Order: C-alpha cells, then sequence, then structure tokens
C-alpha cells in the first residue's frame, strides 16, 4: 500500500488563498516527481502543476489556468508536496488530488476547494461490455497521430472519486494492476484493452498524454459491464 | 518526457 495522504481544503471566497499538502508513504517520494490534478464538474479532469527532483533544482511547471497564481512545492524530508492556491476563483472549484509515479499510478485520496495549445484529448462518452468480453478504450489527440512520445496514461475512477493508474508510458502496467488491462497504440490513437472484462471493472477510464512540458486529460469513458 | 522512472 502506498498512501498519498491530502488535507487543506475548504469553502472559501473569490480573492481568497489556501494551501493543500499531501504526504506520501510505501514509495521512495524523492526519487519521482509529483503532480497536482483536479476534477470539477465543469471541466473534467485537469492536470494543474507538476515539480521534480532536487537534481532538477525542483523544477516546476504549471497550466496556463493556474500560472502566476497557483505554487507547487515538495519537502524530501517530510515526503510531502504542497499546492498553494492564491486569488482563487469560482473555476477553481473542485476536487484534488495529488499523484505521480509511471506517470499516474498512485493518487491521494482528494480534498475539495469550493471557491463561492488547447489541445483536446477525446474518448468514446461511453461503452457497455459484459464480463468475460474484450473491449478496447480509445484516446484520441487534436494535434494528429498518438505516438509513444505522448506517453499515454491510463487512470480509473470509481466511486466516491477513488483513482487509480493502470497503465504509463503507452503500455507499462503500474505495480500491482491486474493482467487483463493493457496498453496499446492502434489506428494513430492511445488504447486501453481489458481481456476478460469482469464486474468490478465498471468505472470510468481517463487517458493522459503528454505534449513536451504538460498533461492532456481525456473526458473520460464510462464503462458499465452487464450481466 | 515526463517521469519515465520506473
Ligand atoms: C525515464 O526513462 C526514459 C526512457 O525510458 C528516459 O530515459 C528519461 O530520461 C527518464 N526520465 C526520468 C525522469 O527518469
Amino acid at each position: 500500500q502506498v498512501q498519498l495522504q491530502e488535507s487543506g481544503g475548504g469553502l472559501v471566497q473569490p480573492g481568497g488563498s489556501m494551501k493543500l499538502s499531501c504526504v506520501a508513504s510505501g514509495f521512495t517520494f524523492s526519487n519521482y516527481w509529483m503532480n497536482w490534478v483536479r476534477q470539477s464538474p465543469e471541466k473534467g479532469l485537469e492536470w494543474v502543476a507538476e515539480i521534480r527532483l532536487k537534481s532538477n533544482n525542483y523544477a516546476t511547471h504549471y497550466a496556463e489556468s493556474v500560472k502566476g497564481r497557483f505554487t507547487i512545492s515538495r519537502d524530501d524530508s517530510k515526503s510531502s508536496v504542497y499546492l498553494q492556491m492564491n486569488n482563487l476563483r469560482a473555476e477553481d472549484t473542485g476536487i484534488y488530488y495529488c499523484t505521480g509515479v509511471g506517470q499516474f499510478a498512485y493518487w491521494g485520496q482528494g480534498t475539495t476547494v469550493t471557491v463561492s495549445s488547447d489541445i483536446v484529448v477525446t474518448q468514446e462518452s461511453a461503452l457497455t461490455t459484459s464480463p468475460g468480453e474484450t473491449v478496447t478504450l480509445t484516446c484520441r489527440s487534436s494535434t494528429g497521430a498518438v505516438t509513444t512520445s505522448n506517453y499515454a496514461n491510463w487512470v480509473q475512477e470509481k466511486p466516491d472519486h477513488l483513482f487509480t493508474g493502470l497503465i504509463g508510458g503507452t503500455n507499462n502496467r503500474a505495480p500491482g494492476v491486474p493482467a487483463r488491462f493493457s496498453g496499446s497504440l492502434i489506428g494513430d490513437k492511445a488504447a486501453l484493452t481489458i481481456t476478460g472484462a469482469q464486474t468490478e471493472d465498471e468505472a470510468i477510464y481517463f487517458c493522459a498524454l503528454w505534449y513536451s512540458n504538460h498533461w492532456v486529460f481525456g473526458g473520460g469513458t464510462k464503462l458499465t459491464v452487464l450481466g | 518526457a515526463p517521469d519515465v522512472r520506473p
């Protein structure tokens, strides 16, 4: 068990500030980049920020939507990553997750913040399968073909907003992920295949694609497993 | 690349 234990959310006023924390255990935190990702009704899953290692002088990158307002930091001696959020707006409302490793294997449980090149990655809205079937989800980029240079990741969301990474780096299964999950590139899209779908695989699947220095998440596919 | 460390 890896744990990423988050705190710091709440209910704040437009223009206010808030600092989120995330404490890691069960893996060598200081060897891996860390990310913040948020989920909102309005904007689906959205990558927010990354921080690299001590050996990279803790280099940071930010989504355009938060640049200048948010600051990511880490404290390797406390195995913690932080997000300072200034000048909050209604559109920053959502559930905030710290995540990393290969490249999104491990997700925190989420903390709610309520404030009161324009790439689109497209997934099937829904697919319906049955136990024992082979089902393939796909992930298209508005920029052209998906290649291995987009380091496709696949992540699974189960009820109450619980995320786990399945696949990183196009086709590398994250540790302890069931063998029925695999990743591929098929006709210039990234693809996740479940070979023998199980009832427990009913969930929302997201892909993420890398573009040089940032991630873009697809809108997610709702997979129903009937029968 | 992103964090390709195993
Ligand atoms: C990850 O491995 C890839 C190739 O598999 C590249 O060598 C890259 O330099 C490595 N990056 C990190 C952060 O370890």
